């Protein structure tokens, strides 16, 4: 039981870190490029 | 025991409330850090163009 | 500051698990490199999962059993202990 | 300056996440005590002392 609980606990922190990190991922604006209007919106949504 | 149980339940609810507060704080900080990074990149781009 | 042997491997294990597969699809000269890297990374992951899910736990079990055994049999009674038959001592 | 602020926020995020996990643990520990309690009130003799 100890082996599974510990491995899950380190695993969880690794994902928890990756999660908060992705949250900090800032949106980019190709506002200067007229042809990349769809690209920017698609990127933003994703 | 029942009295103690009831008190613990209230305390549990209070704990969940504090967690929610923390969650909001986390989101607020995350948003701040993200906006900061965005400004940094925007600035980095300006000086990296200006130096051509 | 130094880590135990197991913790050092446990860290290396979870770290390898985080190793993401790369696509050098834009780079024509790195085609073989990417595939080779991806494959090797995949294999390493297999090694880790085994080490983590089985190996380290099994090692712990055997050691624990050994620890319990020596605990019970802490010291050999070189002399015939107090109020026992010779056969009783031989059997034990 | 913004870069330094971004780092300060990134660290605060980790600090907050830690506080969130701490409260979550306390909330879970309370739920366990509540469950341990509840099952002991609707228990008569030995099983009551076990949950207690």
């Amino acid at each position: 039981m100890n082996d599974g609980m510990n491995a899950q606990s380190s695993q969880a922190l690794h994902i928890q870190t990756y999660c908060n990190s992705v949250r900090q991922q800032i949106p980019v604006d190709f506002g200067r490029f007229p042809n990349l209007r769809e690209s920017e919106r698609q990127i933003n949504t994703g | 025991l029942g009295m103690v149980s009831d008190k613990a339940k209230e305390y549990q609810e209070v704990s969940a409330n504090t967690r929610r507060t923390i969650g909001s704080l986390n989101d607020k900080l995350i948003i701040d850090s993200n906006n900061y990074q965005l400004i940094v990149v925007n600035l980095n781009n300006v000086v990296n163009g200006n130096n051509g | 500051n130094q880590s135990s042997q197991a913790l050092h491997i446990q860290t290396y294990c979870n770290s390898v698990r985080q190793q993401i597969p790369v696509d050098f699809g834009r780079f024509p000269n790195l085609r073989e490199s990417e595939r080779q890297i991806n494959t090797g990374l995949g294999a390493a992951r297999q090694h880790a999962e085994h080490y983590l899910k089985d190996i380290q736990p099994l090692i712990i079990r055997n050691v624990t059993n050994i620890q319990d055994y020596f605990e019970t049999q802490n010291l050999i009674s070189t002399v015939m202990p107090s109020g026992a038959t010779k056969e009783q001592w031989l059997s034990a | 300056g913004y870069r330094g602020l971004q780092t300060q926020a990134q660290s605060a995020v980790t600090a907050a996440t830690q506080m969130n996990n701490a409260w979550d643990s306390l909330t879970s520990e309370l739920e366990t005590l509540n469950a341990n309690l509840r099952k002991g009130i609707i228990d008569d003799s030995f099983l009551r002392q076990l949950f207690l």
